[PDB]
């Protein structure tokens, strides 16, 4: 057993960059465009499963299209019709790099300067999301990809606004979750705001601001533990920094940087 | 562990004899409710639901209120992310007054009389 060798007459399938859940993408050549892309498939051995199937046909029909240089777009989606069935496919942007979460793991935690400027674009990407009526809510290191041109890359945006049903974010390591998200409250841009500020705590002090043995227990810290400011995790953190992350990182919304266009001027008013 | 929800792991007044009552306890749609007092009520987020449920992660048809032998019970008709009784995942679920149950993000009280 195998993966097909094209995904329609269009999208010839090459080597495996990485694996999600149910996922594999494949770096792939677009024989009509004449350029290489990422093609997000379900795994080869889950293909024949109408429960895979099912949950991966709604990720396909969801996946957002936005264009912006500092978002991973989504070019086509499809169903490739394989000898083992239905094959759902998200055609995206391919990106020449690594993960946020595999910099963390790898490198460890990033210098000052350029851990303002990935999240600077960062905010950039989530404001045009949020000017599209996009709230990310999935904000996480593995979301944030880095390419070889040092290029942020923001991935895993939802179509948001017959409306297609959208997975519970709720499941996970719940160490980017906002409070409100944790809680069930209302979710607005402030969530991927703060799960931003989670993100820039571990590029800077090379751990998220909560961690525990269970998502209860990380969901609690975030709802009511304060989190440690981030020079008292690392060196060489200064305090005008440590304001910035503690801010995006305040418990009620109110609190925190009102939109991502505020926190990246924040962001570039540290950066000098 | 009450307070988040379930994904992280006799009765009140006022109310119409055989009949039950669904508050919306937090969110946006906290304090809306709705009058359970057919045999069957439907719930999910397909605009000809008994119950509209506007949330993303709530199935155009989700869930369903029955009412069989005097007494209340919730049911899974095929959702995505499910139905959970008192933060526990079910398929189908006799309700008591004071029981939580959410569908989405809706954490929903279940009241009925004495
Ligand atoms: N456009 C792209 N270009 C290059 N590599 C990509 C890519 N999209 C994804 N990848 C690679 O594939 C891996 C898995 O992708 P991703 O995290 O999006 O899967 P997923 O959506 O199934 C995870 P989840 O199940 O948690 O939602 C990434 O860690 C990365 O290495
Ligand atoms: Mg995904």
């Amino acid at each position: 057993m195998t993966t097909p060798s094209h995904l329609s007459d269009r999208y010839e399938l090459g080597e495996i960059l990485g694996f999600g859940g149910m996922s594999e993408v494949h770096l792939a050549r677009d024989l009509r465009e004449h350029r290489d892309v990422a093609v997000k498939v379900l795994r080869a051995d889950l293909a024949r499963d109408p429960s895979f199937y099912l949950r991966f046909r709604r990720e396909a029909q969801n996946a957002a299209a936005l264009n912006h240089p500092a978002i991973v777009a989504v070019y086509d989606t499809g169903e490739a019709e394989t000898p083992a069935g239905p094959l759902p496919y998200i055609v995206m942007e391919y990106v020449d790099g690594v993960t946020l979460r595999d910099i963390v793991h790898t490198e460890g935690p990033m210098t000052p300067k350029r851990a303002i400027e990935v999240i600077a674009d960062a905010c950039q990407a989530l404001n045009f999301s949020h000017q599209n009526g996009i709230i990310h809510r999935d904000v996480k290191p593995a979301n944030i990809m880095i390419s070889a041109t040092n290029a942020v890359k923001v991935m895993d945006f939802g179509i948001a606004r017959n409306s297609v049903t959208q997975t519970a974010a709720v499941i996970g390591t719940a160490q980017y979750l906002s409070p409100e998200q944790a809680r069930g409250d209302s979710v607005d841009a402030r969530s991927d705001v703060y799960s931003l500020g989670c993100v820039l705590y571990e590029v800077l002090t090379g751990e998220p601001p909560f961690t525990g043995d269970s998502p209860v227990s990380v969901a609690y810290q975030h709802v009511r533990e304060d989190p440690i400011p981030p020079s008292a995790r690392h060196e060489g953190l200064s305090a005008d920094l440590d304001a910035v992350v503690l801010k995006a990182l305040a418990k009620n919304p109110e609190n925190r940087y009102q939109t991502a266009a505020e926190m990246r001027a924040d962001l570039v008013r540290v950066h000098n | 562990r009450a307070d988040f929800l379930s994904e992280l792991d006799s009765g009140v007044e006022g109310l119409p004899p055989g009949s039950a009552l669904l508050v919306v306890k937090r969110g946006p749609n906290a304090g809306s409710r709705f009058l359970l007092d057919q045999a069957i009520t439907s719930a999910g987020r397909h605009p000809d639901s008994d119950i509209f449920l506007d949330d993303v992660t709530v199935s155009r048809r989700h869930a369903e209120f029955r009412l069989e032998n005097n007494e209340f019970n919730v049911v899974d008709v095929g959702s995505l992310n499910g139905t959970y009784v008192n933060r526990e995942p079910v398929d189908s679920a006799v309700l008591a007054n004071g029981d939580e149950v959410q569908i989405g993000k809706f954490r929903l009280v279940f009241l009925t009389g004495p």
